[PDB]
């Protein structure tokens, strides 16, 4: 039980603070689990609009989304679920997500359609590099570390060369081009 | 002194 509470607090905190990027729908699902755990089964007369301080149940980016309704719906579908069970379900859900355990970096993509830069989520794992929608948290494009020919890290950007995979590179604006590059180099070094 | 491993904490 105690081990379960450590895993829970970690997964919850990583979601609430943004460390673990998730969609709006998923954020409300967790909230539901969080509510059950903190308040017990949903109660119409005790748990009514305004009861929840959205700041403690959703990631910053989702507070002003008026999703309290979605949360109470998630809380309601928990039925008479015990705290332990809800905790268990919280973690499993977090671990089942494509974004779980992925080191992310907030970068900016310069494309056509305009001259403005589109913020984007860049994730690095021990076996791949992924482009994630800054908002939807959906995976736009994913690359295999083995497809990387070379990379360039400047104090203002980072570039990836896949050589024989696709035409052109993939550059983004970031002040962590160094951090990202080192991360990749290390992972690649262990594969061989 | 002693430092406990989380792996042995109650479930």
């Amino acid at each position: 039980p105690v081990q379960l509470n450590l895993l829970y607090v970690q997964a919850r905190d990583d979601i609430l603070n943004g460390s673990h990027p998730v969609s709006f729908d998923k954020a409300c699902e967790f909230a539901g689990f969080q509510c059950q755990i903190q308040f017990g089964p949903h109660n119409e007369q005790k748990h009514k609009a305004g009861f929840l301080d959205l700041k403690d149940f959703l990631p910053k980016e989702y507070v002003k989304q008026k999703g309290e309704r979605k949360i109470f719906q998630a809380h309601k579908n928990c039925g008479q679920m015990s705290e332990i069970e809800a905790k268990v379900r919280y973690v499993k859900l977090a671990r089942s997500l494509k974004t779980y355990g992925v080191s992310f970096f907030l970068v900016k993509e310069k494309m056509k359609g305009k001259n403005k830069l589109v913020p984007r989520l860049l994730g690095i794992t021990k076996e791949c590099v992924m482009r994630v929608d800054e908002k939807t948290k959906e995976v736009i494009q994913e690359w295999s570390l083995t497809n990387i020919k070379r990379w360039a890290a400047s104090p203002k950007s980072f570039t990836l060369d896949f050589g024989d995979y696709q035409d052109g590179y993939y550059s983004v604006q970031t002040t962590e081009g160094e951090q990202i590059a080192q991360l990749i180099a290390g992972y690649i070094d262990i594969i061989l | 002194s002693w430092v406990y491993s989380p792996l042995h904490y109650s479930a």
